[PDB]
């Protein structure tokens, strides 16, 4: 996340870590056995963590647990982007409390300008590499499906929206794919795409949540 | 024009993969940050699989 801030230990509940020896890819908990992430995020032998504040250390919350299934959406487009969005099943139920908690999915799709809270261990700078040790934490706006268009012409799809400044300095980053970006409580998007990092004029893309929420509970149902 | 001399390529996505590409000016199989999509083939999940590819271009 660039241009964020220290969110503080454990105020985001439902982001999780995806680890595969080291922090690739962020998640959300949407219950006890299962997390959403982004189908570019898919890796064999992923382990979950849980609880996490400072992801170099062992601080005293976490939960440790290996993906159980990692399941691609069908209709997955590597090329496009389009359907980008992962379901991940615990190998074992995770332990809810106060700092590992499930987030909503939506019930409707969010709007134009609604302001949305986007969460992750990705780079913080927008030339040059600096990963954090503590969660990180933006507020930023839902925008236009016309301006997101403007900025990427040719690669919005239906179940892309943008979210950001347009003027730079805010944005997520490498290391923040399959994060949440949470909206009134609800979980409307995944971090997906860009085009560099805060950059002027090209803001993040994001999986628009609100289009697969049947297929969701359906998967995790039949899994 | 050999895919072993092209700069390493991040992509759009944001993940933080770790992944090697060959290095020519250091003659050696190195690591960088692959965002996840739009790979091109100067991209190698191990060091191992690098060099077999690419070594001495
Ligand atoms: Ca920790």
């Amino acid at each position: 996340i660039v241009g964020g801030y220290t969110c503080g230990a454990n105020t985001v509940p439902y982001q999780v870590s995806l680890n595969s020896g080291y922090h690739f890819c962020g998640g959300s908990l949407i219950n006890s056995q299962w997390v959403v992430s982004a189908a570019h995020c898919y890796k064999s032998g992923i382990q979950v963590r849980l609880g996490e504040d400072n992801i170099n250390v062992v601080e005293g919350n976490e939960q440790f647990i290996s993906a159980s299934k990692s399941i691609v959406h069908p209709s997955y487009n590597s090329n496009t982007l389009n359907n980008d969005i992962m379901l991940i099943k615990l190998k074992s139920a995770a332990s809810l409390n106060s700092r590992v908690a499930s987030i909503s999915l939506p019930t409707s799709c969010a709007s134009a300008g609604t302001q949305c809270l986007i969460s992750g261990w990705g780079n913080t700078k927008s030339s040059g590499t600096s990963y954090p040790d503590v969660l990180k934490c933006l507020k930023a706006p839902i925008l236009s499906d016309s301006s997101c268009k403007s900025a990427y012409p040719g690669q919005i799809t239906s179940n892309m929206f943008c979210a950001g400044y347009l003027e730079g300095g805010k944005d997520s980053c490498q290391g923040d794919s399959g994060g949440p970006v949470v909206c009134s409580g609800k979980l409307q998007g995944i971090v997906s795409w860009g085009s560099g990092c805060a950059q002027k004029n090209k803001p993040g893309v994001y999986t628009k949540v609100c289009n697969y929420v049947s297929w969701i509970k359906q998967t995790i149902a039949s899994n | 024009p050999d895919f072993c001399l092209e700069p390493p390529y991040t992509g759009p996505c944001x993940a933080r993969i770790i992944r090697y590409f060959y290095n020519a000016k250091a003659g050696l199989c190195q690591t960088f940050v692959y965002g996840g999509c739009r790979a091109k083939r100067n991209n190698f999940k191990s060091a191992e699989d690098c060099m077999r590819t690419c070594g001495g271009a």
